[PDB]
């Protein structure tokens, strides 16, 4: 179960960055998928999941960020827009196995990658 | 001669232990092989041991547990063929050729190991307990002549299970974690009661037919879709189906005899079928395409229920549950929770990512400990954009209180009970953000959303 995520840049305030978290090893099928982020000085926390076709937003990225899948490619994207200082971190992506019950959207997720750092200037 | 016990036991964990065993009170002490042949059990499980030199010495064992250790090499267990019972579990065993010729074994417990070859175990005819789970075996031929087998255990890269086919006396099988497509063989053991086959690639469970005495089975993570066989099993309480791409469950609707039934992520968008399971306490629908969840109303003895990841918007159904404790419905559509007030006996209710503006009627739930209320999100009705719109809040606490806006987009504010935009030109939507900590009985959790407002021109 290998993670990568790729995507990460430097941005201006209201500028777009399309984040890439591409899966080896495993069928993306038997897995929820969630992108998370962690700032400096703070903790880790959940942005997005996608559990096939179903996703989920922390409310402050609601209406600006969009989780979709390729399947062909397994692969999973975060569309990031309207980007805000706020939003600086460098981004994780993780899967939980949906063969289990959690009790909350972002419990649960592990198999992390390196991540990819996004600044907004 | 005498040897001090530490000359024996060259493992200091070890060492250590013995002397306890032996009745001394330095590991320096001497003992004579008739102290050592008193000995005929030996539970020295965690106990960071790294060798087992000096076991080969108390030539009367009957039963060993040397589970969670760093064990790697059990040559020392050779010739102490008195052994029925070997716990050794949570190891770092590769090699078990010392254990060819321990034929009065019954039973034999491995898994968490790193075994690979596993022809060393085939003269072990007495056995009824093997568990080789969580090792590196993929070929299971050395176990076709072990026919007295009432429980067995391996993995994880099976694809053959034709050696099975003589076992059986077998009652519970586990081949978790595995690559198995093909269960053809286990029409044979026809006195099954358990099987465990979580994390494999079967797509056809048609053997499984007239396994008519399992009462436990599950193929969580599979690759199912038609569980017509199913039928049959009408002796089954558990059943475990969750991770596969399931839709029909026509199959299960006469099985009531079930108590926990597991269906999460799968594609299913009706559970009519399910409506007869009165038996039923745990069932799980999480990741499914469900709306319709009236059929629920009938199942009065669920305690727990996990609707999360699907597009209910109506929850009302759930409100004969009086026993439900846990409810995971995040991720819908829902914006009413009034059918939940009665479910006094809920401690667990998670309902982050839906429609939810009013927590009034959530007050009663005081044996609450774990709530989740957080992102909420729904989109108001559309109205006619001009200069001046203001639109009621409507979002409210446990105690009936407004909650006022944390956020407001265009610039707009707030006076109780109305938020108010100014707006220069046209836009196609106004929104705003609330952000609350709640508490109701020992839960706390933050009651977050956004509500949008569509502009028409
Ligand atoms: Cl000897
Ligand atoms: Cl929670």
């Amino acid at each position: 179960v290998q993670l990568v995520e790729s995507g990460g840049g430097l941005v201006q305030p209201g500028g777009s960055l399309r984040l890439s978290c591409a899966a080896s090893g495993f069928t993306l099928d038997r897995y929820a998928i969630g992108w998370f982020r962690q700032a400096p000085g703070k903790e880790r926390e959940g942005v997005s999941v996608i559990s096939d076709t179903i996703t989920a937003y922390r409310n402050s990225v609601k209406g600006r960020f969009t989780i979709s899948r390729d399947n062909a490619k397994n692969t999973v994207y975060l569309q990031m827009n309207r980007l805000k200082p706020e939003d600086t971190a460098i981004y994780y992506c993780a899967v939980r196995d949906r063969g289990r019950v959690y009790s909350s959207t972002w419990s649960g997720f592990g198999s992390w990658g390196q991540g990819t750092q996004v600044t907004i200037s | 001669q005498d040897t001090p016990i530490n000359q024996i036991f060259t493992d200091t964990a070890l060492a250590e232990k013995m002397k306890t065993v032996l009745g001394k009170t330095n590991v320096t002490d001497t003992v004579s092989q008739t102290d050592l042949d008193q000995v005929t059990t030996l539970q020295a499980d965690r106990l960071g041991i790294k060798s087992i030199d000096g076991v080969e010495y108390l030539n009367n064992l009957t039963q060993i547990n040397f589970s969670n250790n760093q064990l790697t090499d059990i040559t020392p267990l050779k010739n102490l063929t008195k052994l029925v019972d070997i716990l050794m579990n949570n190891n770092q065993i590769a090699d078990i050729t010392p254990l060819a010729n321990l034929t009065n074994l019954t039973g034999l417990t491995l898994f968490n190991n790193q075994i690979t070859d596993i022809d060393p175990l085939k003269n072990l005819t007495n056995l009824n307990r093997l568990e080789l789970s969580s090792n590196t075996i993929s070929d299971i031929s050395a176990l076709s002549g072990l026919t007295s087998l009432q429980q067995l255990s391996f993995g994880n890269q099976v694809t053959d299970l034709k050696p099975l086919a003589n076992l059986t006396t077998l009652e519970r099988l586990d081949i978790s974690s595995n690559k198995v497509s093909d269960i053809s063989v286990l029409a044979k053991l026809t006195n099954l009661e358990s099987l465990i086959a979580t994390n494999n690639q079967i797509s056809d469970i048609t053997p499984l037919g007239i396994l008519t005495n399992l009462d436990e089975l599950s193929l969580n993570g599979n690759q199912l879709k038609d569980i017509g066989t199913l039928a049959s099993l009408t002796n089954l309480t558990d059943l475990d189906l969750a991770n596969n791409q399931i839709s029909n469950l026509a199959p299960l609707s006469g099985l009531t005899k079930l108590t926990e039934l597991k269906l999460g992520a799968n594609q299913i968008s009706n559970i009519s079928p399910l409506a007869g399971l009165t038996a039923l306490t745990n069932l799980e629908l999480n990741e499914n395409q469900l709306e319709d969840i009236s059929p629920i109303s009938n199942l009065k003895n669920l305690t727990y229920l996990t609707l999360y990841f699907n597009n209910i918007s109506d929850i009302s159904p759930v409100s004969s549950l009086t026993k439900l404790q846990r409810l995971f419905f995040y991720n819908n559509k829902v914006s009413d929770v009034s059918s939940l007030a009665n479910l006094t006996n809920i401690n667990w209710l998670s309902a982050g990512h839906n429609q939810i503006s009013d927590l009034t009627p959530l007050a009663n739930l005081t044996r609450i400990t774990q709530l989740g209320l957080n992102d909420q999100a729904w989109t108001n009705a559309p109205v006619n954009y001009k200069a001046n719109v203001s639109i009621p809040n409507t979002v409210k606490n446990v105690t009936g209180a407004l909650i006022a806006p944390a956020t407001i987009s265009d610039g707009g504010s707030y006076t109780e009970p109305d938020i108010t935009w100014n707006l220069p030109s046209y836009t196609n939507e106004v929104s705003y953000t609330f952000s609350q900590p709640v508490t109701i009985g020992k839960g706390t959790t933050t009651f977050s959303g956004t509500v949008t407002q569509p502009l028409k021109a």
